[PDB]
């Protein structure tokens, strides 16, 4: 478990170093993937609970 | 709204996640 | 159950359109993979812009904000900045969501 805890307190801190993995081209790609696939199925978004959902 | 901006973040970091993340 | 599951996925590789006829040099592909550390590789930025798709965005902020808190084993103490919190209760949500963007990439749009 600390040898665990120690790998994982040392790969947080290396992905604060390294800066993220993840180009800005393949997150524009993965965004208009799902905004084309969203707006394909006419999906509503789900809102807040105003004040009494009755459920 | 008014988006999220980690609690964390050092300069670099954070100048390299308002450039691939904006 | 997840013997059903596999009773209809078999009833489902019987029911297709001639499917055992290899006179004419035809094939049957079966793969099974897994996504290698799907739960440790989720950027919350990343997951906090395709979440506000679907929700109120003060839900997606609490669903994120959530995700960025202090770790302890009784000596220990570390921040989660990469990755989801796997042991909450909405996560199994969020695995389910975000696998589904796996889906338009593997499967494509059209099929």
């Amino acid at each position: 478990t600390r040898l665990y805890l120690k790998a994982e307190q040392e790969r947080q801190h290396n992905y604060l170093k390294d800066g993220p993995y993840i180009t800005a081209e393949e997150a524009v790609a993965v965004y208009t993937t799902t905004v084309h696939w969203l707006e394909s199925r006419r999906f509503s978004p789900i809102p807040f609970p105003p004040l009494s959902y009755k459920h | 709204v008014q988006p999220f901006h980690l609690r964390g973040m050092s300069s670099t970091f954070s100048q390299r996640s308002r450039d691939i993340f904006d | 159950p997840p013997p059903l599951l596999v009773y209809k996925w078999c009833q489902g590789i019987n029911n297709l359109q001639d499917v055992w006829e290899t006179s004419e040099g035809e094939c049957n592909v079966m793969l099974e993979s897994r996504f290698e550390k799907m739960y440790e590789k989720i950027d919350l930025t990343l997951l906090n812009r395709l979440l506000r798709l679907i929700v109120d965005h003060n839900i997606a902020d609490y669903m994120t904000a959530k995700n960025n808190v202090v770790i302890n084993y009784k000596d220990m103490n570390h921040t989660n900045s990469y990755g989801i919190i796997r042991g909450l209760q909405f996560a199994s949500f969020i695995v389910q969501y975000y696998g589904l963007v796996m889906d338009l990439l593997v499967l494509g749009l059209h099929r």
